[PDB]
């Protein structure tokens, strides 16, 4: 058992034959693979089993066996011994990249090494260091795209490279290195799901820059191949969808106007918003998307939206940010769509999302951009439709978004926001003295504070006047 | 002038709006409907001269028991009080679920519990009413502000109680 074990890696030592050393290195390999017991993973954990061998491998190149036999040595190890990402920090990456450097240009010593290398980089804070090496492991990575193992282990690999490489790095990279893994491997592999996983969010990582979207758009080359994935490649797959969809959120500025593609992406966007409502995973990135594209394209489809938003309030009250990006997306498909003002409210039939979204309001106090968007809102859904008026004054939102100003004032947004929406609530009705003093001292407080801001000034000018007008007694106080 | 948040909690099916839409809306009785979500409701009461203040009653529904009750619904609030219906003693014991879960669950700016009042709901129902020498084991042991017997329909003892707990709550 253990002494056969500790007698082959003294014989390791010696050194002495390359080939019997590559015997003796296979028949260990041959037996540490195996579920009898952690044998092999004696806790030792000493680098003189292996040090030497990836020593040898540098310094003879020629020898091919220990390149082929030593990687998948190292390799079971790694997935044996729990402790051996321990073992590797607190160099390897250097021994490796020279490894791939120098002699292996063979697919069999590729795919060995770009395993070894994607396992590795599953363990963290070792990345740094491979990106710091002399080897040029980009240019490596890139020379080394074609066989589908490589390939999907080009991808699961990168995908970590992207995270620093720098956005300078990614504009280097635009130049030559999507065609590498765009034209490389999408077309190539489409039929492989976890390949193309691996290129989508590798597109992801580069598309951070704002000037590589022209390069994106050359030939609309990103949204159609996003857009065939999605239909065709992934029905039923969440994953697919939810990076996709992150694409699609980060691919939106002023160049949205691609109508035809348009269209397409919108339902899309719909179809994955209709198949997983589960997780953040797919809903605010498509929510926002969604919001901006209505916007552009509208210039059936809405129930749709309507029913979307108000599972990803009911279902997401936790997240701030799930919140804000739908009820920001029904703000922005009310404002272009105002027949559908009598298929909300609490009715049956019509989803009740007026409560909803005053319950993200109080529950998010803390946050600005939940207000203004949830406030926007409401203020379109009360301008739309005369009869929610004083039925959300019976409810107590006059003197609750009082005290939120008072809470938050620093911005001018919110303050904006606010005013307008006291506007378009209080319109068309009449209050009493008690409301007069509630209302009229705070909104010229936060008109005082914020003076310079002129749509603040309008909107509180617009409040205060649609507001102002025993009893006589009373009201002369 | 003063504003407060009170969170009214309890079993499914007791009729938690009845009782809130009584107190604001002045509606009782009525349909037996289930609360889906959370509803709001105001209160404005004159306490004291040049002193009125006002309340957000927040009707959270139970139907979701089993899931985690949110600290958010909790967040910011002032009061709170459970309503349990008098005839089941699974009611009860989810009443005590609800006592143990916002004690651990709810913060004070002084530290202390917020109030808590034990509502007996319907009474006018038979045949378990008046049991008011077994409600008190729970209503001295569980340290509650008040107990307070309650008909949603007939609004016998509402005013009173909430004038109460209200009363308790401005006392600290
Ligand atoms: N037996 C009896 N039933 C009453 C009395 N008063 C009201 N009810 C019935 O009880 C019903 C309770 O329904 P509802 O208030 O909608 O329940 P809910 O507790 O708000 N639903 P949820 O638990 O989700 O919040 C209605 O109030 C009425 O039909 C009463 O004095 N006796
Ligand atoms: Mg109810």
């Amino acid at each position: 058992d253990e002494e056969t074990l500790k007698k082959l890696i003294v014989r390791l030592n010696n050194v002495q034959e390359g080939k019997q050393i590559e015997t003796l290195v296979q028949i260990l390999e041959d037996l540490l693979v195996f579920t009898y017991s952690e044998h092999a993973s004696k806790l030792f954990q000493g680098k003189n089993i292996h040090v030497p061998l990836l020593i040898v491998l540098d310094s003879y190149m020629r020898v091919a066996s220990v390149q082929q036999v030593g990687w998948s040595l190292l390799c079971k190890l790694i997935e044996v011994c729990p402790g051996t990402m321990q073992s590797l920090m607190g160099g390897v990456h250097q021994l490796i990249l020279k490894m791939l450097t120098v002699h292996n240009a063979s697919v069999n010593l590729s795919v060995i090494g770009l395993k070894t290398l994607d396992l590795l980089l599953t363990s963290g804070k070792i990345t740094l260091l491979i990106l710091d090496e002399e080897s040029d492991i980009f240019m490596l990575i890139f020379d080394a795209m074609a066989n589908d193992e490589v390939q999907k282990l080009g991808c699961k690999a990168l995908h970590v490279l992207f995270e620093r490489v720098s956005e300078e790095q990614l504009t280097e990279f635009v130049e030559n290195k999507d065609y590498m893994i765009l034209l490389s491997a999408l077309t190539n592999f489409k039929d492989e799901e976890e390949i193309v996983l691996h290129v989508l969010h590798c597109l992801h990582s580069l598309a951070i820059p704002c000037n590589n979207v022209e390069v994106l758009m050359s030939g609309n080359v990103r949204c159609y191949n996003i857009v065939v994935e999605a239909m065709k490649a992934f029905p039923m797959s969440e994953r697919i969808q939810e990076v996709s969809c992150c694409l699609l959120h980060r691919l939106t500025l002023g160049n949205f106007f691609n109508i035809l593609v348009l269209n397409e992406v919108h339902e899309f966007v719909v179809k994955a918003v209709q198949q997983y409502p589960e997780n953040a995973a797919l809903q605010i990135s498509a929510l926002s998307c969604l919001a901006l594209l209505t916007e552009t394209i509208f210039l059936e489809d809405k129930l749709f939206w309507l029913e979307a938003c108000y599972k990803a309030l009911t279902w997401h009250r936790k997240n701030k940010h799930v919140q804000e990006a739908a009820c920001w997306a029904l703000n922005n498909l009310l404002m272009y769509q105002n027949s559908l003002h009598e298929k909300i409210g609490d009715e049956d039939g019509h989803f009740p999302a007026h409560r909803e979204v005053m319950l993200s309001m109080l529950m998010h106090s803390s946050s600005k951009e939940v207000f203004q968007a949830s406030a926007n809102a409401l203020s379109t859904l009360l301008e739309q439709n005369v009869n929610f008026r004083k039925i959300l004054l019976s409810k107590g939102i006059h003197l609750n978004v009082l005290e939120l100003m008072q809470k938050h004032i620093h911005s001018p947004e919110v303050a904006e926001s606010g005013c307008k929406m006291l506007n378009h609530l209080f319109e068309g009705s009449n209050t009493s003295l008690d409301i007069m003093a509630a209302v009229v001292p705070k909104i010229l407080t936060v008109m005082k504070r914020h003076e310079t801001s002129l749509p603040v000034q309008l909107e509180a000018l617009r409040a205060i006047l649609h507001f102002i007008v025993e009893f006589h007694h009373k009201l002369n106080m | 002038d003063h504003l407060f948040k009170v969170l009214v909690v309890g079993d499914a099916a007791v009729g938690k709006t009845s009782l809130v839409q009584r107190y604001s809306q002045d509606s009782f009785s009525k349909h037996y409907k289930s609360t889906v979500g959370v509803d709001f409701a105001l209160k404005v009461l004159q306490w004291s001269d040049y002193e009125i203040v006002r309340l957000q009653l927040w009707d959270i529904a139970g139907l979701e028991r089993f899931a985690a009750m949110t600290r958010l619904y909790y967040r910011d609030a002032s009061a709170c009080v459970i309503m349990f219906d008098v005839t089941n003693a699974t009611t009860f014991s989810n009443s005590q679920r609800w006592k143990q879960d916002l004690d651990s669950k709810l913060t004070l700016p002084n530290g202390e519990p917020v109030p808590c009042l034990l509502l007996a709901n319907k009474c006018d129902l038979s045949p378990w009413a008046v049991s008011r020498d077994q409600i008190d084991r729970f209503s001295k042991e569980n340290g509650f502000t008040g107990w307070t017997e309650t008909s949603v329909k007939e609004n016998k003892n509402i005013n009173e109680a909430m004038r109460v707990l209200i009363e308790k709550m401005m006392r600290n």
